[PDB]
């Protein structure tokens, strides 16, 4: 218990019912004192893998570093940098940009994607 | 909340109404005008315990109009929403006291029959009704507020006489005004409105109550 | 585009657009679309002689 | 001075408070007994509340949080050595205790940053070119208006912020 | 570099857009003031402006030196061309 | 530079519009007051 | 359509089409606005 | 005359009304008549109710042609016959691995269970269409005709192109969903490429 | 007069439009009489005094048979008489003006003559003049761009749309606003002003929460949230006798410490707020602010007894899982932790060095500016804002004329509309005669009622039938007539 840990429990968004591919729903077994998961339309039900079944209020993370295939690098209108070393491949031609989205990113900071073959890496400095 | 600051509200509203009474011409003591919150707690011996009867303690008679008709009364109901039951007991108290005027200050809502009974009351007697939150701030302290003086019937008589003014011609003033409620002005009566003038230096107008 | 450049594809009609951001390629050959002629630059140079 | 009480819950809180002071042996090194200190704190909460209030219990709880901290053992130690008397320590007057090492620094800088949030609203202009005959200071503002208008010539209007003066290029 | 300091009570972008605007205004004003100096009193234009007729220094700036920043509702020209104004510009361009 | 006229005689001062009219402190307003519209209209037509 | 209902009267008081009083007198002086002029009172002089 | 490009789904805010977001696409025939076939998917801003479900604002409520009122997009999916949520999700996105996309759609899934059967769904849509008496063959049959012809004519009114039709709607919702989630940028109305 | 004048002009500007420029008139006498600083200034000062006293009598606008008309005479002429008295001082005549008695005597005849001239023509349709006098400046650049910066938000949308709305007397402004003044130290202490900022500002619970999550927790003390496990486990003074039946389901919320920095808040305030709203039925527990993160985990108060399928009622009174969501739906959306519930959440800052206001008198009798912290807010709860401590109820105003009627009444309305119209006029910078604006406010308020002077209120008016019919409805007024 210290202000240096983090909370990435790996939430389970959904599990389909094997009888119908429909979503399984939480439930207690008050008799066995255990959480269970059930489908509504059918009698299929199965125990839970974790006590956490819900999460709320989102987006306080670095989305823009994700959801970006390096294939953007083929766009000529996206500027290469003279700044070398693909955080992986020892080669320049890193492609760079802001977040450029909704949070459009008060972060005007450049984000770098190497365009050199065999890396595809998306970082920033 | 409702632990200490409330006393400040009860103090400030007490001064606001006293200044109001004082403004009505009633000879409020300067010390009552002058008293502090610390003194206010001291004057009422306030807060020996919580959930007491300050509103019963706040309840007071007002006494003055260089014209000795004497005896105006102010009562603060303990219930937020006041019912006819308290109004009848109040009616009994004002009758038994034979006061000339009763001011009752309600915290929240009222039954419409009590509201009715308050409106009618008696053809020869007046009952006054003020909401506590509206009392919580003296609106006449505001810079936009002109000086309002109630005019005697003779002044009104003289006013009409000097101009040959028709009653209709006079601008009306709605009795739905909080300030109208403040003066306790009645329908047909005239209030003297004193304004600064950027042209004259001084401007005086009048409005009859409707 | 090379078919487009070969005139085997109607440049005056056929529009062809790709968005890496969407991972999409959209094409439109409907009427009422506005187009204009442009010089084709290759290797930061003009293709004309 | 151990203050004895008759109430079982108070004693139970005192036992819980004595238990909180057991943190990290500091009471041993200082040599003060946790039970007496725990008893004096609860009495002091009681000297003010005079009742087993949840809020009274809440003060124990806020006291619990301060006792159970491991980042400020010197706080407990300042209390243990009598530099922060239990009647003082209970008497709050420390604004969520965290003195010594970092939360106070954080608290100060937090007081700075929230203080900074008034400092400039969201705009500006001032030119400081035209003198104002009402205050000699060139604390003036200038206007660019009347792009076309009518027969009146387009003018540059200058206003002095302080002492409110406005005049024209013409 | 994200090393730029946002103005209190404003976003970094609001600061950035504001900051570029002061510069485009100070420079134009400076270069304008050079043109006000650069003109003889012999000139008909200075004669026309001084007399109180249909002219001014800003006109001189616009005719002789610089028109200045164009804006939309007071804001710099929006990126209607997909984070750009025109295909002549590079993407993510912020030039005036 | 500064404008000044005495007994209907201009001492110095390059003229402006604020002098010439449609503004406070204008010659036009005071002529209207003293000389009246009729004298001011004939002066105005004459000057033009 | 609103302001057409009002005119000045001979008793100086400002009144409407049903003869009701708007003002005790027009502009609280009854004087012509054209005869008004910009002036400094200067009685608000700093030092007493 | 300047018009908007057809067969192109666009999302605009409708925040001036009870509708948080809207996705629109007109689906006029290529030659047959160009009926317009205006489709609205509007995101309803009923961010609240009372003690009922604490979260009505995640409902979407499709706007179907000729229907007397709006109905959930998910009800149409039941009319499409995709009773398995996994199948609808593929229709929504080939990549449900993002929990965020999963959580946003979840409240629409809660709607799906009030009606599971395709046949009931068709009668339901038909019942929303009109009142041909108790004959719920007709409401279904009518729904069938709307589903074929009146719905997305621009892809084909053929029966087997219903499943194919289903594939376009999910991307259309997905495009709405990205913009409603905020991952997509709001489409311009002033743009001429979006115009004809 | 000088002492009185400080009251009349708190702005301290002595430059006002007035009739008869005596300086130019006095100067003309000098141009005529040929008085110069190197010539003696022969004068009888009492004659000056009497001349002013007599000229004061000449200032007749009403009869002087009775004192009240004279009082009416005196106050209406008061401001001019002060300009006259200030100008016509004995010392001024001899020293500054060096006038001869003859020059003074001729001048007096001239001034009176100017006075006789100032009188407007009775019968005048000045009202049509005033309508045009409003209409013309409206034509100008009343809508020409939001040129205003003023270290703040653009508020109170410029000109015609506000003018159109104002004419339409919309129940609520398109852009409501309110200026928060600060008494005593708040005007000088940011820290005090921020303390007010924290007190005034609207705060939703959703604004306060970092995150929420719902957990299945076998034991309130042996919780599955092992990070919170000592935090729950250490608590024991809490009545854990009735928790043996409370929701086995756990609901936990994470709170934004940044928000706690943001609005200066505490955990004890939050816990006490939540319990007061939801009642005793909601169990509430939280870690200290010194923890790794602010979390609050809640339970439903399943009071041991009849809350256990007592009377069946095949309805399922409430499922747990759903009920955590109904509360949470309600928890975020409904609860306001702090602030007025319609003021959005604004309090833009301005340094009072901004305008000519709070100019104060000094021992010397000279005027000086007072600088201050101020917040301009979007909101109109005038009772509540007046009710707020430390804020000045005197100077504090709002752009909504309706609240002024509702609280202060139509008289205050007459002034605020007057100030606001003048304010729109002050923005365009083109001077317009004040008397007209004074006149305009009288016309709308002459009924003592706030109502559209437009067609939207004509049927309430006592105006003639031909007037009302002239408003295009014609036949409807005429048939009833
Ligand atoms: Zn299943
Ligand atoms: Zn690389
Ligand atoms: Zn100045």
């Amino acid at each position: 218990m210290e202000p240096d840990g983090t909370y990435e429990p790996g939430f389970v968004g959904i599990r389909f019912c094997q009888e119908c591919n429909n979503m399984l729903y939480p439930k207690e077994d008050k008799e066995n004192r255990i959480l269970l998961y059930a489908c509504r339309n059918c009698d299929y039900q199965q125990e839970a893998d974790n006590s956490c079944i819900y999460v709320n209020k989102i987006t306080h993370e670095v989305d823009e570093l994700t959801q970006i295939i390096a294939d953007v690098s083929q766009d000529p209108t996206l500027p290469r940098t003279e700044d070398h070393p693909c955080q992986k491949c020892g080669h320049k031609e890193a492609v760079f940009f802001q977040s450029h989205s909704a949070r459009a990113e008060d972060a005007m900071r450049l984000y770098y994607v190497c365009t050199a073959p065999h890396c595809g890496h998306r970082w920033t400095e | 909340m409702d632990d200490e600051e409330e006393t400040y509200r009860l103090w400030k509203i007490r001064k606001t109404i006293m200044q109001l009474c004082h403004d009505r011409g009633y000879l409020v003591t300067q010390d009552e005008l002058d008293q502090t919150l610390e003194e206010f707690k001291a004057q009422s011996g306030d807060k020996p315990s919580e959930g007491r009867p300050r509103r019963t303690d706040l309840t007071v008679l007002v006494a003055h109009n260089d014209d000795p008709t004497d005896q105006m009364f102010v009562f603060f109901p303990e219930e937020p929403k006041v019912g006819i039951k308290t109004i009848k007991v109040y009616c009994q108290r004002m009758q038994e006291e034979n006061i000339t005027r009763a001011l009752i200050v309600v915290q929240q809502g009222m039954t419409p029959s009590a509201k009715q009974s308050l409106v009618d009351m008696a053809p020869k007697y007046i009952l006054e009704q003020f909401l506590q939150q509206e009392l919580l701030i003296n609106i006449t302290e505001h810079e936009l507020v002109p000086e309002h003086v109630v005019m005697t019937k003779e002044e009104v008589t003289e006013l009409l006489a000097r101009y040959k003014l028709r009653e209709n011609q006079l601008p009306r003033i709605q009795a739905g005004d909080p300030v109208a409620r403040y003066f306790g002005i009645k329908r047909g009566q005239v209030v003297k409105i004193i304004r600064p003038s950027e042209t004259a230096g001084r401007y005086i107008t009048y409005r009859l109550v409707q | 585009r090379k078919l487009r450049r070969q005139m085997d594809i109607i440049v005056s009609e056929v529009s062809m657009i790709r968005d890496i951001r969407e991972r999409e390629i959209r094409i439109y050959t409907d009427a009422g679309r506005i187009c204009r002629p442009l010089l084709i630059v290759e290797k930061q140079k003009l293709l004309l002689k | 001075r151990a203050p004895s009480t008759s109430d079982s819950v108070r004693l139970k809180c005192r036992e819980m408070l004595a238990a909180a002071l057991r943190t990290g042996d500091d009471y041993i090194a200082i040599g003060a007994d946790e039970e007496e200190l725990g008893s004096q704190i609860e009495e002091a909460i009681y000297q003010e509340i005079r009742n087993t209030d949840m809020k009274y219990k809440n003060r124990v709880r806020s006291r619990i949080s301060n006792l159970k901290d491991a980042k400020n053992p010197n706080l407990r130690k300042n209390v243990l050595c009598g530099n922060i008397p239990p009647d003082l320590f209970a008497r709050m007057t420390a604004e969520e205790m965290a003195s010594d090492e970092l939360k106070e620094m954080r608290k100060n800088l937090t007081k700075e940053a929230i203080r900074e949030h008034q400092m400039a609203k969201t705009g500006g202009t001032q030119t400081d070119l035209f003198t104002c005959g009402k205050c000699k200071k060139k604390n003036c503002t200038y206007t660019q208006v009347q792009t076309r208008s009518a027969d009146e010539p387009m003018t540059t209007f200058v206003v002095c912020n302080e002492c409110g003066n406005r005049w024209k290029f013409c | 570099n994200n090393e730029l300091e946002p103005t209190p009570g404003n976003t970094l972008r609001q600061t950035f857009e504001n900051q570029v605007n002061r510069i485009l205004n100070d420079a134009r004003d400076k270069t304008g003031s050079s043109a006000q100096k650069s003109l003889s009193e012999y000139n008909n234009f200075k004669s026309m402006v001084v007399s109180g007729a249909k002219g001014s220094k800003i006109n001189i700036s616009q005719v002789i030196a610089v028109v200045g920043q164009q804006n939309v509702e007071g804001k710099r020209i929006p990126f209607g061309f997909k984070h750009r104004t025109l295909p002549h510009f590079i993407k993510d361009d912020y030039g005036p | 530079t500064k404008v000044v006229v005495e007994n209907g005689e201009l001492i110095m001062g390059i003229l402006c519009k604020k002098s010439l009219g449609t503004s406070a402190g204008s010659l036009v307003h005071i002529s209207y007051l003293e000389m009246g519209h009729d004298i001011t209209r004939l002066f105005y037509s004459n000057i033009q | 359509k609103s302001m057409e209902s009002v005119m000045v009267k001979y008793d100086a008081t400002v009144r409407n089409s049903i003869n009701q009083v708007v003002q005790l007198r027009y502009g609280e002086d009854g004087l012509a606005g054209e005869s008004v002029e910009f002036q400094n009172l200067a009685t608000l002089k700093p030092s007493n | 005359q300047e018009k908007m490009a057809t067969n192109t789904v666009y999302v605009f805010a409708k925040k001036d009304s009870k509708y948080a977001y809207t996705g629109e696409c007109r689906s006029c025939l290529e030659n047959s008549s160009r009926p317009t076939s205006t489709i609205w998917v509007s995101m309803l801003a009923r961010g609240g109710q009372g003690a009922k479900k604490s979260a009505i604002g995640q409902r979407i409520v499709a706007t179907l042609p000729y229907i007397k009122q709006e109905v959930p997009i998910i009800i149409v999916f039941r009319a499409l016959g995709f009773v398995s949520d996994r199948d609808i999700l593929e229709h929504i996105i080939y990549d449900f691995e993002d929990p965020e996309m999963m959580e946003m759609v979840k409240p629409s899934l809660d709607e799906a269970f009030v009606i599971q059967e395709q046949n009931v769904a068709l009668n339901f849509i038909g019942s929303r269409g009109a009142k041909p008496g108790v004959t719920k063959e007709k409401r279904i049959k009518y729904a069938k005709e709307v589903l074929q012809k009146e719905m997305l004519p621009h892809v084909g009114v053929s029966d087997f192109c219903e499943t194919k039709k289903a594939y376009f709607l999910g991307y259309m919702v997905h495009r709405l969903l990205l913009a409603a989630l905020g991952r997509r940028e709001l489409d311009d109305r002033d743009h001429y490429g979006n115009k004809r | 007069d000088r002492e009185v004048l400080r009251v009349i002009f708190p702005t301290g500007d002595s430059k006002v439009v007035l009739p008869c420029n005596l300086l130019r008139m006095i100067w003309n006498a000098q141009k005529i009489f040929h008085i110069n600083p190197r010539l003696p200034s022969d004068l009888h000062p009492i004659k000056v005094v009497e001349g002013v006293k007599e000229l004061s009598k000449k200032l007749v606008i009403v009869n002087g048979d009775d004192p009240l008309s004279r009082q009416a005479q005196e106050n209406a002429t008061l401001l001019f008489n002060i300009h006259l008295r200030s100008t016509l001082c004995s010392r001024r005549m001899a020293e500054e003006f060096r006038l001869s008695g003859e020059a003074f005597d001729w001048l007096l005849g001239e001034i009176e003559s100017k006075f006789n001239q100032a009188i407007a023509h009775p019968g005048e349709m000045v009202g049509a003049l005033a309508a045009q006098s409003l209409g013309e400046p409206a034509t100008q650049m009343t809508l020409n761009t939001f040129h205003y910066a003023g270290v703040s938000a653009k508020n109170v949308t410029l000109g015609v749309p506000r003018l159109k709305e104002l004419i339409n007397i919309s129940k609520k402004p398109k852009t409501p606003s309110l200026t928060v003044f600060l008494l005593g130290q708040s005007a000088r202490d940011a820290e005090r002003a921020k303390d007010i900022l924290c007190r005034l500002e609207h705060t939703t619970l959703r604004k306060v929460t970092a995150n929420t999550a719902i957990y299945y927790d076998p034991n309130p003390q042996s919780t599955v949230v092992a990070e919170d496990q000592e935090w729950v486990n250490v608590y024991y003074e809490m009545p854990d006798f009735d928790v043996a039946r409370i929701s086995p389901w756990l609901l936990r919320v994470e709170l934004d410490r940044k928000h706690m920095t943001d609005r200066k808040l505490t955990m004890e305030q939050i816990a006490e707020k939540i319990n007061a709203g939801f009642g005793d039925d909601l169990n509430c527990i939280f870690n200290d602010d010194n923890a790794e993160k602010l979390v609050l985990r809640i339970r439903i108060m399943n009071s041991d007894e009849n809350k256990m399928q007592e009377e069946e009622e095949v309805v399922d009174k409430m499922d747990d899982d759903v009920f955590l969501r109904c509360i949470e739906s309600n928890m975020l959306t409904d609860m306001t932790l702090q602030g007025i519930e319609q003021i959005s959440k604004v309090y833009m800052h301005l340094p009072q060095t901004d305008n000519k206001k709070k100019i104060i008198i000094t021992e010397d009798g000279e005027f000086k500016a007072l600088q201050e912290w101020i917040l301009e807010t979007d909101g109109v709860s005038l009772m509540r804002v007046l009710s707020e401590k430390d804020v000045d109820p005197v100077r504090t105003t709002s752009n909504d004329i309706v609240e002024i009627f509702t609280v202060l009444g139509i008289e205050a309305v007459r002034k605020a509309l007057e100030r606001e119209l003048y304010h729109v006029i002050s923005f365009d910078g083109s001077y317009v005669n004040y008397r007209h604006l004074a006149l305009l406010c009288d016309t709308m308020t002459c009924r003592g009622h706030l109502m559209a002077i437009t067609r939207h209120g004509v049927n309430r008016q006592d105006t003639g039938p031909l007037m009302k019919c002239s408003f295009e409805e014609t036949v409807d007024v005429l048939m009833e007539a």
